[PDB]
């Protein structure tokens, strides 16, 4: 036949290059995503060197989803070493997460805005996203150090605690927000209704996969269950086997979507499924991390230390920790020993994606084959690291 | 129009700390300062501070600095007639003086008249301050408006006060106002026919109202309240300045006053016309 | 064919599903017995039609504009108004009520309709037993005031305390402590200490069946003809 | 445009009125459902008095779902007390729920039964409802005391335990009984589909909520996930803000509709959602309540003691009861102190829904739109009590 490649896909994190079959009608027959981004090889890195570390050089893995990955980085050591996190400790990483979901979304929705929303209207719609992203970002970076990058998020517990008065601040500002992220996501909602993409786009037979709809459980999650193998095998082509840069994350031998799409259905209770159904997903998921984030706020000890010291040289055992990133599953396993990471393990969630989206865009003239993808958002420096 | 009064005059007492955290004058809670120093009165009983946010639970308080944490004000029912029995018994107190809204004060005065299971309480009030009331709502009621309304905690709001034509928040950071006509469903069914916006009862008579802001007019309704008001100014607590000169125009109390009677009056011709009991 | 109408104030309910519970009269009855107009709950016509009865669930309150504007309308409405069920005769648990509970913090006052229209005839309970509502409407429908002359003399009744058996009838010295009141409390409040009914407020909705069911409070000779 | 107002809305429990806004062909475009109802106040009422009165002032809320109002206000002070009931007191309450759902759901079959039933067969229809109405309540006055209104239902326990002669008296009614419920949902389900409401009638994306098909679980619940938010913020009017009687709660700052329909897809497994749906469910739903009933009752101890003996003086501690009332969850929470409520919330079944129902009167022509609602059988005097 004839297959299209677009490389490198555009209005998502990094680079991937989408390999397209197609019949003449040009229905898609195969579609293939990989990601062609060069790996920074964090999960390398980070081995052989102190645990200290690994929150700060990790992180850097991505600074979209930078705050979920130093969570689940702290979470994995904090984990393989032992140490608890007091309640006011653990509560401020959960603020600060449900910050950052709010504003990832955000900026989720000013990259594809161009293809939903008018020109008229776009200069307004993007600034609405602005708006509702520069408020979240004040949590974020008000208790979590300056993010994006945040610093403060730390082995064990958080480097400081924000003071009342900082919290109250923090609180009308999270409170009088409410009501204009409410109305972006209708908005937003309504766009991705109007373009009207062919329905049926973008179902996939995958198994959703969601811990937590904000902060990840790692108590629901299986070592069993989980496998990872390298594109060499799962690929079809060697040239795209070779190609590729991201290994893919099998759960219970079968590729994987884990999403805000996929966060709802297996925690809210999301029973409609397609591509307009992703884009959905994402607002009304804001919506409900923005909740959490004044709940979380209004009671906060803010007194209560954050610090819980712990003992660096560890056990040989490994621990996995899983924090639900804007863009879906996400979990770190480390193992301490010597007080320096051992093995390292990153997941992340485009990564268990990235093998969904290739089935993805099968069936519908390819034009809109990139329009799937683009749904998912994608980060690619994520997906490889 | 006002209940008959001895004189009118605006004022602020001079302290830093009464004008730091008095809601307007700072008169209630410097007059009666004041009297625990003349000792005119051994103690009075303050609404506030209760176990919930901006609640008020009626305390009686000997100390000054009591007085101090009690000062402020709180839109909401505090049963402060509770404590008068309370207060007198226990804490044994030859002379109290509490601070009272009109409504509470109506209820005072006929039991001083009509004791009918009142011993020796009757006897012991010596000064009772009226503030005026336009009209004051459930905890509930107030809840909804500090949040539905505006948009914040009930922690936040670090004073909150009804400003003329408005309902003003005071929160770090912020001020915050809704229109009056938005509150008009909330208070009290039993306010419905509440005929005194001033305490004419009530011996001395503070409110915002009719003064600029941080000034209070106390409208001295009898010759006890009168001399206990005399000797703070000779004191030189309260900075006094005669109202009718100073804008706005005691005239605007007045008539505030006056649209008050209009309020009870029809809400009573309709009780009246009902079957249900009406006391008035 | 004889025209009977419910409106429920502001009730629990109970009262309409004590109707309902009358099975082996109630498939029939609706159908042959009776008919039933101007019932939200049973019927969907929004004004009421000129009714022979009128049967009010909850009792009134005052703050609402709604309850009490159709309050008024109803009285022309319904040739005849009977208020059934405490909630609208005697005002029932409602009466506990402080007002101030969100949303709509102010409705604080319900008043048995009793007080704000005469009413014809007001049979209590919580609700009241099926067959005694069934009795009344195959009496009403059957047009015998002999039987209804307690009901009528009851439409006075409105503040009922299980305090009252104690001053209406113990204290007067009628009480011969047969125990029939106490086994008529759907509240289960009434017990009886030797040999008195002995009754616990914290347990009490007023909904005034025992000052009702005691033989001494006011006792019919009808019921003679109706055994033999 | 024109906006048409029902009220009160026919055939539901209290009264609430409907406000809706049309295009011309008088497609709906917002709904607005809210409960006019005068406030009883319960919740109000019951701070400051005993223990002892919680339960009985409670049930008056609701002469339908009166008993599971009880269970939830019993649960709710007795976790607050710490109270345990016997095996054989739990049982108690878990065989008068059953009862109760059965016959719950066959009075609300008997208020829709005119739209959906032919006037020749009606009166037939309306008599097996109340032949099937007629035995469940049996079971829920003999073991509970009089119900409606059960005055039984202790906390801690249950006031009396049933005497064998009782519990065989009782079995044959629900035993024999089996085949009759049986048939008539199947009538019952015979009728609904035969109506052919417009496929795709009353779909929400609102995300369902469910502890327990029969009784309900606290443990299931997260005060960390619940908010209870006032019309005046989620109403669109001042006018309807201010009308509308009852407060919101929300899941998850996300409007949940719980139901049958919601407790089955969370428990059972029903793929399937409509108002037909909703319709459906109902039946299936007190099919397998009464099974509960007969299963508890053939195996109960019927000697051992119902009473557990507690200390009502109380630990400031809150604490929570939910159980699922026929018309979807309910949960209870009171703190004691010094052995009279503090503190004392209750969020129904249908207080979940009313923010649920406008949205799904939507679409469909609005004549159509009243039978949404109508679906979800709310009843008022438990949205606001
Ligand atoms: C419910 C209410 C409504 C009011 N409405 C008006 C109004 O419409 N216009 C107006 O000019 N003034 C009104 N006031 C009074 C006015 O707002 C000032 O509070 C006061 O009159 C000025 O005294 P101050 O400046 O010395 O303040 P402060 O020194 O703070 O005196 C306030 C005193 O009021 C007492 N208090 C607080 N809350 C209550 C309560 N619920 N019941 C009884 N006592 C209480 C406290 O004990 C405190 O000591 C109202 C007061 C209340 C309580
Ligand atoms: S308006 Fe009248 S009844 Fe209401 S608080 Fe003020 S004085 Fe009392
Ligand atoms: S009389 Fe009883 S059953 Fe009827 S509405 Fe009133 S409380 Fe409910
Ligand atoms: S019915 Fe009357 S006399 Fe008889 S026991 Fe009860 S209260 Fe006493
Ligand atoms: S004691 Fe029982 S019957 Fe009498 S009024 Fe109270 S609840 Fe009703
Ligand atoms: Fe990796
Ligand atoms: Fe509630
Ligand atoms: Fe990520
Ligand atoms: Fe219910
Ligand atoms: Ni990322
Ligand atoms: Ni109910």
């Amino acid at each position: 036949s004839e297959r299209i490649v677009i490389s490198p896909t555009s209005r998502q994190e990094g680079h991937a290059e989408l390999v397209m079959e197609v019949d003449d009608e040009g229905i898609v027959t195969k579609g293939r995503y990989f990601s062609i981004t060069p790996v920074r090889g964090l999960e390398k890195m980070v081995t052989g060197k102190a645990p200290e570390t690994a929150p700060v050089m990790v992180q850097r893995i991505c600074g979209v989803c930078p705050i979920p990955h130093t969570l689940a980085s702290v979470e994995a050591i904090d984990d393989s070493l032992d140490i608890e996190v007091p309640k006011a400790g653990r509560l401020l990483r959960e603020l600060t997460l449900a910050a950052h979901h709010v504003n990832s979304h955000a900026i989720h929705h000013f990259l594809i805005a161009p293809d939903f929303v008018p020109e008229n209207l776009m200069a307004d719609a993007i600034n609405s996203v602005s708006e509702i992203r520069k408020n979240a970002q004040y949590v974020v970076d008000m208790v979590a150090g300056e993010g994006i990058h945040p610093s403060d998020v730390r082995i064990g517990g958080m480097a400081d605690n924000i003071t009342e008065l900082a919290r109250k601040r923090l609180y009308a500002r999270l409170k009088q927000l409410k009501p204009k992220v409410n109305e972006h996501v209708e908005l937003m909602i309504g766009l991705i209704e109007d373009k009207g993409l062919p329905e049926g786009l973008g179902v996939h037979n995958q198994p959703t996969l969601a811990s937590h709809q904000i902060y990840g459980d790692r108590t629901k999650f299986d070592l069993d269950r989980f496998t990872e193998i390298m594109p060499e095998s799962w690929y079809d082509d060697p040239e795209i086997a070779k190609r590729a840069c991201s290994t893919i994350p099998l759960y219970d031998g079968r590729n994987v979507e884990v999403g805000p799409r996929a966060r709802m259905v297996e925690f809210q209770g999301f029973k409609e499924r397609g591509v307009v159904a992703q884009h959905v997903a994402r607002a009304l998921e804001m919506k409900t991390a923005l909740s959490r984030a004044i709940e979380i706020l209004d009671e906060l000890d803010t007194s209560a230390p954050v610090r819980a010291d712990f003992d660096e040289r560890g056990t040989g055992k490994l621990g996995i920790g899983a924090i639900e990133a804007p863009r879906g599953l996400d979990v770190h396993m480390a193992k301490v020993e010597n007080g320096k990471i051992q093995f390292y393990s990153a997941l992340v969630p485009t990564t268990w994606n990235i093998p969904t989206m290739g089935p993805a865009t099968e069936g519908f003239h390819h034009e809109y084959g990139p329009h799937v993808i683009r749904a998912y958002d994608p980060c690619l420096s994520c997906a490889t690291h | 129009v006002l209940g008959t009064y001895k004189e009118i005059v605006s004022a602020r007492s001079t302290d830093r700390e009464i004008q730091k955290l008095a809601q307007d004058g700072g008169i209630v809670t410097g007059l009666l300062a004041y009297a625990l120093d003349e000792g005119i009165i051994e103690g009075a009983v303050v609404a506030g501070p209760g176990e919930e946010f901006w609640k008020p639970q009626p305390m009686v308080a000997m100390s000054s600095d009591e007085l101090k944490a009690a000062a402020g004000t709180k839109y909401t029912f505090s049963p402060n007639v509770m404590m008068l029995k309370k207060a007198v018994r226990q804490y044994g107190i030859e002379k109290l003086g509490t601070v009272a809204i009109p409504c509470q004060t109506m209820g005072i005065r006929k039991m001083q008249t009509y004791p009918f299971g009142v011993r020796f309480l009757a006897d012991k009030i010596k000064l009772l301050v009226g503030i005026y009331c336009m009209e004051n709502f459930p905890y509930t009621s107030l809840q909804t408006f500090i949040c539905e309304k505006l948009g914040v905690s009930m922690e936040l709001v670090e004073k909150m006060d009804i400003g003329k034509g408005k309902f003003w928040v005071y929160t770090q950071d912020d001020v915050l106002t809704l229109p009056l006509k938005e509150t008009h469903g909330y208070e009290q069914a039993g306010c419905k026919i509440c005929k005194d916006y001033v305490a004419e009862l009530a011996d001395v008579s503070t409110g915002s109202v009719g003064s600029p802001d941080g000034w209070s007019t106390v409208i001295t309704r009898t010759d006890a309240g009168d001399s206990i008001f005399k000797q703070a100014v000779e004191a030189g607590l309260f900075e006094t300045k005669p109202i009718e000169e100073v804008k706005p125009g005691l005239g605007l109390l007045e008539k505030l006053a006056a649209q008050k009677k209009e309020k009870a009056e029809k809400n009573i011709a309709a009780r009246k016309e009902m079957g249900l009991p009406t006391p008035f | 064919k004889p025209r009977i109408g419910y409106i429920h104030l502001s009730g629990c309910t109970g009262d309409a599903m004590s109707l309902t519970e009358n099975y082996d009269i109630l498939a029939e009855l609706l159908t042959n017995m009776v008919d039933i107009v101007y019932g939200q709950t049973l019927v969907d016509l929004w004004e009421m039609p000129e009714m022979d009865l009128a049967l009010v669930e909850g009792s009134v309150c005052l703050q609402d504009e709604h309850s009490l504007h159709e309050l008024k309308e109803l009285r022309e409405k319904a040739k005849l108004v009977c208020a059934f069920g405490s909630c609208a005769a005697t005002g029932c648990f409602t009466r506990y009520s402080r007002g101030g509970q969100q949303a709509q913090p102010s409705h604080e006052s319900f008043v048995p309709i009793a007080d704000l229209i005469d009413v014809d005839l007001a049979l209590p309970g919580c609700p009241p037993s099926p067959e005694i509502i069934a009795k009344t409407v195959v009496a009403l429908l059957n047009n015998d005031m002999d039987y209804l002359q307690p009901m009528l003399d009851l439409a006075g009744y409105t503040e009922a305390c299980g305090c009252d058996l104690q001053t209406k009838v113990v204290n007067q010295g009628l009480c011969i402590g047969c125990g029939t009141c106490a086994m008529a409390c759907q509240t289960r409040a009434l017990d009886m200490t030797n040999g008195r009914p002995e009754l616990n407020s914290d347990r009490c909705i007023k909904c005034g069946i025992c000052y009702v069911q005691c033989p001494r409070s006011w006792w019919p000779e009808e019921q003679i003809k109706k055994e033999l």
